[PDB]
Parts: structure tokens; sequence; C-alpha cells
């Protein structure tokens, strides 16, 4: 029923909380000091024992992770109703901001390299049986060639969907969702019971690959209902309109495959990415 | 496309909008919730409706938003809700407009059982002439006609609202809501080129929903149509795209009305009736030359 901060292998004496780093839908993220750290404060119901034990299950999972392309989970302290997760702080900017910066050049070699970094991180997480469930460019950080994945697993416990008989959909979300998931969204849908899988993570990486080359999300023009229908029936863009070769488009054809079993693992994807010009 | 009494009311609204000059937060005192609020301007004795769209982006884009929104000062019609001004306050852009004491046809249909055919005829004329006005004098399509955006008053006017004037406001909104009732045309769902035909489809679907008292997709079985007189978003959308369109029950509605909606609900937008074809359709020629006290039915049903 309790998670203390002395339960962790990172020795902890004091924790300072600084300014808010940015807005977001799941808790608040502050600057902190331990070196500098990122502290995500989350609120839960006073006595929802169910989800609390689910949460501890998950963060006990996170305590075993360490990998250069994965944000360092440093500790988590629970004490209801308010819980906090403390991770390492990422220098640099999100991939989201970098992609949308006109002064930044994104040649095909550099995009292939960024993709390979993200793929290594994701394959590490998969090998430990951890699904991300919210892979996207706002959850990847880029600092002069160093690429780090953050916020893995949170989506299960997130509550970012929460009007009456109306599901709240954030821009950018739907185009990362594999068809199997898109075809199940409802106003009754709950984050903890959507059919996430390794294949849906590979799908989201495919969406990231598109965004890396077009420098915008797919389906940018279209409203949400159109996106749901088009993706659920399997219509997907390509990159020929901007002169990308066949090889850069085959990554999309594979990662976005309609039937899950046709999508590659991150190991196979790493191989496919190595063989680009 | 001209009347006198309407001219008078529009002149009066122009006179009124002269009163306000400029707007800012403290001018307004919250009266009630309608997000949209019924509010009282203090610099001028007006009761307005103020809708607050929460946007969180840098000032240059919001300035572009207000520049684009200023076009509504220019559009004026008896079939368009009145616009007064748009300012920015505290991470929310405000649109203040004429307040409609009858509300949207969504909630009037919610309180009534079903809306009778002749009133639906009147509202059909209102909507078709409003859309024709927008297309012909401002080269804009509404892009979001549905019951909640059609407004009614105790004086008896029916006008369109919440139509698509600003592309940048479409871009700037962070997140949308998708429920169990879609009014998007099949061609828009599929991402092909579209025109005001999509608005005509949305109007048809709204009309059949209001006439039957139930959102008509999926169509009800014999049991619920008898008594009248758990679905995932994707399969509703796929029904709209691939199943034959809804249709009125053949017993309780006129041939003209049935054919009017059927012409609105044709899937191929090229074969779907256009604005003027509907302007000359039998159903609205019949409804045009009728005397219905819309204000009376309204007030009696809503208790106003
Ligand atoms: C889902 N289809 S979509 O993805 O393509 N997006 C989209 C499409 C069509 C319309 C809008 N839309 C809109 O829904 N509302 C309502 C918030 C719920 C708008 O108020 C709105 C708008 N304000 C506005 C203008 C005049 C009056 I008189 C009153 C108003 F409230 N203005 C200026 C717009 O230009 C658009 C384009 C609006 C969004
Ligand atoms: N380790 C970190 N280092 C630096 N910034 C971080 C870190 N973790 C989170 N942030 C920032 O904190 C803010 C909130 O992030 P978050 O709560 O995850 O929402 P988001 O993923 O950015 N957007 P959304 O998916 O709609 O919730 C963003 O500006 C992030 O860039
Ligand atoms: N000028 C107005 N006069 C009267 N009621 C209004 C006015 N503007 C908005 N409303 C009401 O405010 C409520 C909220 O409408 P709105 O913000 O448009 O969301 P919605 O109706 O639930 N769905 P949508 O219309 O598609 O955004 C509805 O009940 C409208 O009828
Ligand atoms: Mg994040
Ligand atoms: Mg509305």
């Amino acid at each position: 029923t309790s998670i203390f901060l002395q339960e962790w292998d990172i020795p902890f004496e004091q924790l300072e909380i600084g300014e808010l780093i940015g807005k977001g839908r799941f808790g608040q993220v502050y600057h902190g000091r331990w070196g500098e750290v990122a502290i995500r404060l989350i609120d839960i119901e006073r006595d929802n024992e169910d989800q609390l034990k689910a949460f501890k299950r998950e963060v006990m999972a996170y305590r075993q992770t360490r990998h250069e392309n994965v944000v360092l989970f440093m500790g988590a302290c629970m004490s209801p109703p308010h819980l906090a997760i403390i991770t390492s702080l990422c220098k640099g900017r999100t991939l989201y901001s970098v992609v949308r910066d006109a002064k930044i050049v994104l040649d095909v070699n550099k995009t292939r390299q960024i993709a390979q970094e993200i793929v290594k991180g994701m394959g590490y997480l998969h090998a430990k049986g951890i699904l991300h469930k919210d892979l996207k460019s706002k959850n990847v950080f880029y600092d002069n060639g160093k690429v780090v994945i953050t916020d893995f697993g949170l989506f299960s416990i997130s509550g970012v969907l929460q009007r009456e008989d109306k599901l709240r959909i954030q821009n950018g979300w739907l185009c990362h969702l594999a068809p199997e998931i898109i075809r199940q969204l409802s106003p009754d849908t709950e984050e903890d019971k959507l059919p996430f899988s390794k294949h849906s993570d590979v799908f989201a990486l495919g969406t990231i690959w598109y965004e890396l080359h077009a420098r915008e999300w797919p389906f940018k023009t279209q409203p949400a209902e159109a996106i749901i229908w088009q993706m659920g029936t399997g219509m997907k863009p390509n990159l020929s309109q901007i002169g990308m070769g066949k090889e850069i488009s085959d990554i999309l054809l594979f990662c976005w495959a309609f039937e899950q079993e046709e999508r590659p693992t991150f190991t196979k994807l790493m191989d496919m990415l190595e063989k680009l010009p | 496309e001209l009347d006198e009494q309407q001219r008078k009311r529009l002149e009066a609204f122009l006179t009124q909008k002269q009163k306000v000059g400029e707007l800012k937060d403290d001018d307004f005192e919250k009266i009630s919730e309608l997000v949209v609020f019924k509010v009282s301007h203090k610099p001028s004795g007006l009761v307005m409706a103020r809708k607050l769209i929460h946007l969180e982006i840098k000032p240059a884009i919001r300035n572009q938003i207000i520049r684009e929104l200023q076009v509504l000062h220019e559009c004026n019609s008896p079939y368009i809700v009145g616009f007064y001004g748009a300012f920015y306050s505290d991470g929310e852009i405000s649109i203040c407009m004429e307040h409609m004491d009858g509300g949207s046809l969504d909630q009037v249909l919610k309180k009534a059982g079903r809306i009778p055919e002749q009133i639906l005829g009147k509202v059909s004329i209102a909507v078709i002439k409003g859309l024709t006005y927008l297309r012909e004098k401002h080269k804009i399509m509404h892009r979001d006609v549905k019951p909640s955006n059609i407004l009614v008053n105790s004086r008896g006017e029916i006008k369109l609202c919440d139509f698509g004037v600003s592309g940048q406001l479409i871009d700037s909104m962070a997140n949308s809501f998708v429920g169990t009732r879609s009014y998007m045309s099949p061609e828009r769902l599929q991402g092909t080129h579209y025109s005001v035909q999509s608005d005509i489809w949305s109007m048809g679907l709204s009309l059949v929903e209001m006439a039957v008292g139930r959102y008509p997709i999926p169509p009800p079985d014999a049991k619920e149509l008898e008594l009248m007189f758990p679905m995932a978003i994707f399969e509703l959308l796929d029904y709209i795209v691939n199943e034959p369109p809804p249709k009125l029950p053949s017993a309780v509605f006129s041939l003209e009305f049935q054919d009017f909606v059927n012409k609105c609900l044709i899937k191929n937008p090229a074969e779907r009736a256009d604005l003027k074809q509907l302007m000359v359709h039998a159903f609205i020629k019949r409804s045009d030359a009728e005397e219905v006290d819309f204000a009376g039915w309204l007030c009696s049903t809503i208790g106003l």
C-alpha cells in the first residue's frame, strides 16, 4: 500500500522541486535537484487500491531498466492520493521541436540514424517485456546526436481520455495508433484495456519515420473522424510526393502493415534501416 | 432573397452593434451556462452569448486568428447569427454573438418528442438560404452543420452558427471530440475533394434525425419504429461510408419530404442535389407558401 524512496538503488537524501518544465495531460513535470532531475507529479483517488497495486506492479518493472537510448528511471515514491515518478532530465529539445525547426537540416542519413537510435531503445524495452504504448516525437529527446526515449508505460495509468458520450482525441494521437486499436476506440474506451502490443509500437515508430521525412504528421489536413475511418480501413500515405526513394518508403510499407503479423520486430527493423543508402 | 421586416431587424442589429465598440474580460458578468455562456455586457445593456475557445500558442498566430475572425462583422443575414467582436484573454479566445433564447435544435428536440414536418420545412428553407448566402457572397462553406449549430428564438428566426470562416482556427485547436453521432459526409470521411454538397448531406442527416427523434445510424429495427409511433466509432463511420443512407419511414411523412431528404442523402456528391436544385424542390416550394407560427410552437414546447 506504500512505496518509499529508500526502496530504490539510487541513494537519495534530499529532493528539490523547481519550475514547471512544460504543460501536459498526465500530471505535471517539474525541474528538480537530487544533479538535475525531472519530477512528474500525478494525482489518484484516495482509495482506488486496484490501480495503485497495478501502478506498483508497473514501477517495480521499471526499476530493472538501464539503457543509453532509454530515459533513466531513478525512483518513484507513492503516497496516496498523490504519487510522483522521478527520472533523469533530458538536455536538449524534443524531436517534435527539432523536426519543426526550419533552421535545422534533416538529411536522409541523419533521419536514418535518429530512427536507428529510437529502434535500439525500443528493442531494449521490448526484450524486457515492456511496451511503450505512447511512442511519439514529443516523447523522444534529441541533443546533438544523443537520442533518448521517455514516458514509456505511463499510458496504461494515464487517464488522458477521462464530455458525456464523447471521446477526447488529441491532435497527433490517432496517426500513431495501429488499425487494430483505431477500430476499437469508443466513448467507453479505457487506456488500460486497449489492445496495445509490440506491433502497435512498431506502427508508432512508422508514424515517426513519416514525420522524420515529411517534417509533419501524416493526415495533417484531415479531421479526426476522417482519420479514424481512413486508418481503420488501411489507407496510408507515402513519401513519393516529396521525392523520397523506394527504400525510404518501404520502411513505411512495413511498419504500417495492416495485419500485425506482417510488421517487423525492432531487430528486423534495425536491419532494414542499416541497409539504406 | 430579400424581405422588408428582415431588413428592419438587420438595421436594428447594426444599430445595436454600434453600441459596443471594443470588448475585454471585465465588461461581462456571467449569467448562465449554455464553452459558451449567456453573459451581460455592462458598457452596453446587451445580453450576449460568449464562447471561449481555449488555445495555447504564441501571439502571432492568435493575431492572425482575430484578423481572420474579423470577417464576420461584414457578413450579415437573417439566416446567420449576429457577430459582435473577437478578442483574446488569458489563454482563451472569445467570440461574442447574438444570444438565442431558444437554444439549439439539439436541445429543443431533446425536450420535445419529435419535430413536426412543417417546422422542419421552415428550418430547411432557413438553412438552404443561409448556405447559399455564404457560398455566393463570401465563397465559404459552413463545414459543420448539425442540430447543435442551428439556433432558434422566440421571435421566430432560425439561423446558422459556428461555420467555417478561419482555416487557422481549424489548425490551432488542440483536440477534438468524437462521439456516437457523426454528421460528416461520406466523401469527407474518405478524404476526397468536397464542396457545399457535404453541408447538404449533413443537413439531410440532421433533418431525418430531428424528424424521427433518434439519431438514425444504425437504423432501428421494427420494434423501435413500432414504439416510436454499444457501438465503436469506426464501425459507425464505416456504416455511413458503405451502407445505404438512412431514410424516413414511408407512412408518417410526405413524399416531398422523403424525396427532399433522399436527395440530400445521395452518397455521390455530384448526383446529390445542389443548393439551387433544393431551392426549387417541391417540398420547400410547398413549405415556403405556408403560415406556421414557429415562435408559438417553440415557446409552447420549450415553455418560454
Ligand atoms: C470537424 N471539422 S474540422 O476538423 O475541419 N474543424 C472545424 C470544422 C467546421 C467548423 C469548425 N468550427 C467550429 O466547430 N466551431 C465551433 C467550436 C464548435 C467554431 O466556432 C468555428 C468558428 N467560430 C465561430 C465563428 C462564427 C460564429 I457567428 C461563431 C463561432 F463560434 N470559426 C471562426 C471557424 O472558422 C470554424 C472553422 C469553427 C471547426
Ligand atoms: N526528462 C525530461 N527532460 C526534459 N523535459 C521533459 C522531460 N520529461 C518531460 N519533459 C517535458 O515536460 C512537458 C510535459 O510532458 P508530458 O507530460 O509527457 O506531455 P507531452 O508528452 O509532452 N504532451 P502530451 O502527450 O499531450 O501529454 C513537455 O514539455 C516535455 O518536453
Ligand atoms: N449563441 C448561442 N445561443 C444559444 N445557445 C448557444 C449559443 N452558442 C452556443 N450555444 C449552446 O451552447 C452549447 C454548447 O455548444 P458547443 O460549444 O457548440 O458544443 P456542442 O453543442 O455540445 N457540440 P458542437 O456544437 O459541435 O461544438 C449548446 O447547447 C449550444 O446550443
Ligand atoms: Mg511526454
Ligand atoms: Mg456549436
